[PDB]
């Protein structure tokens, strides 16, 4: 007798659900003096989620806190943010911003952004630094960072001509970097006058608000910017030419804000060189649901290929896909095992292979309107 | 309804609660409560009774039972004796789920 | 819950064996053994043992 | 077995039964390939 | 075990779109008199 009584099984054959990282973290780092008023050490992380909470932990005054205001004043979102001290050269502010490591074995500047998952349990996926991208040398230890991340990192280039803005975009060529050139003037309460703002926190709020009103597949290319009220060397962009000054920005993949003071940001071409990467839709939903599987098939790490195993990742991978569906996120969908990576000797090394094949709704940037005179309905009035 | 798992003490409201309280009614025999000797279910009783079509009457009957007086959540699908092995009388309960 | 309300139950009724154990009009089996030793009273013996 | 069962295996007594059967390996490494196709682009025209 | 955990990977096997480089920039090349009201230099382009 194996055994003698009552047995009650629980066999666990069931699709699990699937859900999305929130989309919308945004690491910031930025330079804040440290004191009594700060709450924060100079190199660690801080979450933030109130524009108290950042007037509270970094002080007002601080050029993080005015970071953290041109979020908060256009989205409501969570901030990761670092705050680094005052260096005496401004080169030395680009070196305290890109960081590296510690004596302690920490890690110090932007790189600090990767300890955002363990210890808050949200991984930033809007990597802003502003005023210090305009730096080369900031702008390509932020590409690379946003690599680790799967993030976008919002640079924002120099507030020269648009040919030293042109030639500055030249330089990056990989599909996580969104260039915001033309630098927003806004008004300061302080001094009771108009200051210039870097314009990479204001496309920040942008991206935070249009994933919790729009969608992350709703590029933020169009919407407006509450708290501006200028824009430093302003854009050309009248009606319909393809020759403006804003649209020439937009051809070299650079993001401008458009009108009268830019209360429109304009431009969604990430500076990509394959024109599959191009649109910063199709990279934001990619890296959405390639950490949403990712993070979310970690009970099938062991289970054992049973054909209930196969079929009930599959099922439970069409029902993620088809709430994107009907959710806007996706037009299309195909998620099925793969017949010809799933061989003998892959199954019995303990590989199995699926494959999710979708389509992106991309952004109508060029709706195309084809207007025409006709004579077909000229002899409609006969009768 | 939200209640505490039975190890680990863990509050779990919708799918282990369901289970936890299904798959221990199966197990768990009447009287062995206190002051509720109408809780748990004739199956301990079931043991060594032989297997008819008039032993899976109450079977099917005594899992609508239990489950029918004291977990009203549950909607019973299907008792089916599926294999007579040695005999071990294996019985699929495939189960709903609701919340 | 239902421990807590049958243990404790099992207490309070051993508070109400043990105060009936030392009242005349209530005590029986060894509990008047006790109180008779004290007054210096035994109970008799019909057959012996 | 039909070539092990010779007459002369079974003449000794032995007798042979192959219990060929494949297990079930653990999915030590589910591999998920996502791919953004244009084929159903095509599909918003109505 | 070549890897245990799960891996996602992004193929990359899609075909591109092709765009045309707009087909309408004039060169220009003529005199004039550099000074005060001429902000240019009389070498360099100049984007108009």
């Amino acid at each position: 007798s194996f055994f003698h009584g009552v047995t009650v099984t629980n066999v666990d054959i069931g699709a699990r659900t699937i859900a999305l990282p929130a989309s919308s973290v945004i690491g910031l780092c930025d330079v804040f003096t440290p004191g009594a008023q700060a709450s924060a050490k100079p190199n660690v992380p801080v979450l933030l989620t109130s524009k108290k909470d950042a007037a509270a932990a970094f002080g007002i005054g601080s050029s993080i806190y005015l970071a953290c205001e041109a979020i908060y004043n256009r989205a409501q979102a969570v901030i990761v943010a670092v705050g680094v001290e005052t260096a005496e050269t401004p080169e030395a502010q680009a070196s305290a911003v890109i960081g590296g490591i510690s004596a302690a074995g920490e890690r110090t500047g932007l790189q600090a952004l990767l300890d955002g998952k363990s210890r808050f349990n949200a991984q930033p996926r809007l990597l802003v630094a502003p005023g210090h991208s305009a730096q080369q040398a900031v702008a390509t230890a932020m590409d690379g960072l946003a690599e680790k991340l799967r993030a976008i990192a919002i640079l924002d280039g120099p507030n020269s001509t648009d040919e030293a803005a042109v030639a500055y975009a030249k330089n990056f060529g990989s599909k996580r970097l969104f260039m915001v050139d033309p630098g927003v003037q806004v008004w300061d309460s302080a001094t009771n006058a108009a200051r210039n703002a870097p314009a990479s926190a204001y496309a920040a709020g942008l991206f935070a608000w249009t994933d919790a009103e729009y969608g992350f597949w709703s590029s933020p290319s169009n919407k407006e910017i509450k708290g501006v009220t200028g824009t430093s060397r302003p854009v050309e962009f009248l009606d319909g030419d393809e020759t403006c000054r804003a649209n020439l920005l937009n051809n070299a993949n650079i993001a401008t804000i458009i009108r009268d003071d830019g209360y429109r940001l304009w431009g969604n071409r990430t500076l990509s060189s394959d024109s599959k990467w191009a649109f910063v839709t199709r990279v934001r939903t990619m890296d959405l649901v390639m950490d949403a599987i990712l993070a979310g098939h970690k009970w099938a790490v062991d289970r054992g290929i049973t054909k209930t195993y196969v079929k009930d990742v599959t099922e439970g991978l069409r029902a993620f896909m088809r709430d994107l569906k009907n959710q806007g996120a996706v037009i299309n969908f195909e998620v099925y095992a793969d017949p010809d990576l799933n061989s003998a000797s892959q199954l019995a090394q303990g590989k199995v292979y699926w494959n999710i094949r979708f389509t992106d709704v991309p952004p109508a940037e060029n709706p195309n309107f084809r207007v025409e005179v006709t004579d077909q309905w000229l002899t409609e009035v006969l009768d | 309804m939200i209640g505490m798992d039975r190890r680990s003490g863990l509050p779990l409201s919708g799918l282990a609660h369901l289970k936890q309280s299904v798959e221990d009614i199966l197990t768990t025999p009447l009287g062995s409560r206190r002051m509720r000797p109408e809780y748990g279910s004739k199956l301990r009783r079931m043991v060594d009774m032989p297997v008819s079509e008039g032993w899976k009457s109450a079977v099917q009957a005594e899992v609508a039972r239990s489950l029918g007086r004291w977990e009203p959540r549950i909607g019973l699908s299907a008792v089916r004796v599926v294999a007579v092995v040695d005999g071990r009388v294996d019985l699929l309960l495939s189960g709903v789920f609701e919340g | 819950l239902q421990l807590a309300a049958y243990r404790e139950l099992l207490l309070r009724a051993r508070i109400n064996d043990a105060a009936r154990a030392v009242m005349l009009a209530y005590a029986s089996g060894a509990d008047l053994d006790q109180i008779g030793a004290g007054f210096n009273v035994q109970r008799l013996l019909i057959r012996p043992a």
